[PDB]
């Protein structure tokens, strides 16, 4: 709850702005988001995780339609209820 | 004159040459030393980085990257990798002895690594005053140790090494409240006197 | 979102926002460049090289000079120092 000023780097957790756009690196533990000026998040993500990481942006496997993997674990044919 | 010697004691000190302890607890990429400094060739280019190193801890897995005769070798997680081999394979030289990494790049060069933390630089006669970064300058005098990047001596250590980092665009470390109690033995006089 | 996920397979593509009327938004002194090294040569900057061998990503930055400065860009003339 503590707002910080920016940049930051705690605990392998470079929190940075590149080419004018802000930036959050974890090469540690495996991924790198950021954010630009409108807002349109974006994730970049290792292959340590092929088949692991379950959630809104779908299991990084090669195939596209069995990503909605619910928290139960089920294949539905809806994009919303997920 | 004898051969100087840097080193990390711990996670967040530095020993410069001619003998200068002092406190930087930095998170970003640091140049520890190199040659490249005013109007000189700038051979070798050694570089350290530590990532969540502000508050000492288990955590703090240094990387070092070494740069010289245009190559790239560099260390971390116990074992040397070599990303471009240099041109002069002949000075070139390992010896993994003990807990050690002693590490030779040159004539006038070497290099020691305990495979957790500590490094520890060693020059020889040949620069007295070619060098700067984080260790100094290498001349003998004691004071100007803290000669910043924009070639002035400056005070307050923290704001030394601010100036010699890398990405100018990640995180100026934040100038701590000094008292003789870190986050921890800070209000547990009890624990202070098992670790004094 | 077409550009990025085209860049992101390992074929980039150039200049199609030169037509397309449409450029995302950036603050002041920078607008939307393509394929922009990371590591952005600023002011307060160590001239060293072949360290940043990152692959290249998209994003808004300066002009040909006019060198980075807290959050601006300002030519080369004017580098302040420090103390
Ligand atoms: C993926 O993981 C599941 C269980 O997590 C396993 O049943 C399956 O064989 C794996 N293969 C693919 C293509 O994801
Ligand atoms: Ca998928
Ligand atoms: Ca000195």
């Amino acid at each position: 709850d503590q707002r910080v000023s920016m940049p930051y780097a705690s605990k392998g957790l470079y929190l940075e702005t590149e080419a004018g756009y802000y930036k959050l690196s974890g090469e540690a533990y495996g991924f790198v988001a950021r954010i630009d000026g409108s807002g349109n998040f974006q994730v970049l993500l290792s292959d340590r995780y092929f088949n692991k990481t379950c959630g809104l942006c779908g299991n990084f496997n090669i195939f596209a339609e069995d990503d909605f993997m619910t928290q139960e674990g089920t294949l539905t044919s809806d994009p919303y209820d997920f | 004159v004898c051969d100087a010697t840097c080193s990390t004691i711990g996670m967040a000190h530095y020993l410069t040459f001619d003998g200068l302890k002092y406190l930087f607890p930095g998170e970003c990429q640091y140049v520890l030393v190199q040659d490249y400094c005013g109007s000189n060739p700038g051979t070798f280019r050694i570089l350290v980085g530590n990532k969540g190193c502000s508050h000492p801890s288990v955590k703090c897995k240094k990387r070092v990257t070494i740069l010289v005769e245009g190559g790239e070798i560099e260390l971390f997680d116990g074992e040397v990798n070599v990303k471009r081999p240099m041109k002069d394979e002949t000075h070139f030289e390992v010896v993994e002895s003990g807990r050690y990494i002693i590490l030779l790049l040159g004539k006038a060069l070497s290099v020691v690594w305990d495979r957790h933390l500590s490094i520890s630089v060693v020059l020889k006669q040949t620069y007295q005053e070619k060098v700067c970064g984080l260790c100094g300058n290498f001349d003998g005098i004691q004071n100007n140790d803290l000669t910043s990047s924009n070639l002035q001596v400056e005070e307050d250590p923290v704001d030394f090494g601010n100036s010699w980092k890398v990405s100018s665009q990640c995180a100026d470390t934040r100038k701590v409240p000094l008292d003789s109690s870190p986050a921890t033995c800070h209000n547990n006089i009890m624990k202070q006197t098992m670790v004094d | 979102e077409y550009a990025r996920t085209c860049a992101q397979e390992g074929m980039v593509l150039y200049g199609w926002t030169d037509h397309s009327a449409c450029s995302p938004v950036c603050p002041a002194g920078m607008e939307y460049r393509q394929c922009v090294s990371p590591c952005a040569r600023t002011c307060q900057s160590l001239h060293i090289n072949e360290m940043c061998q990152e692959r290249c990503v998209d994003g808004c930055s300066c002009p040909e000079g006019q060198l980075l400065d807290e959050g601006l860009c300002v030519e080369s003339t004017e580098c302040p120092c420090v103390h």
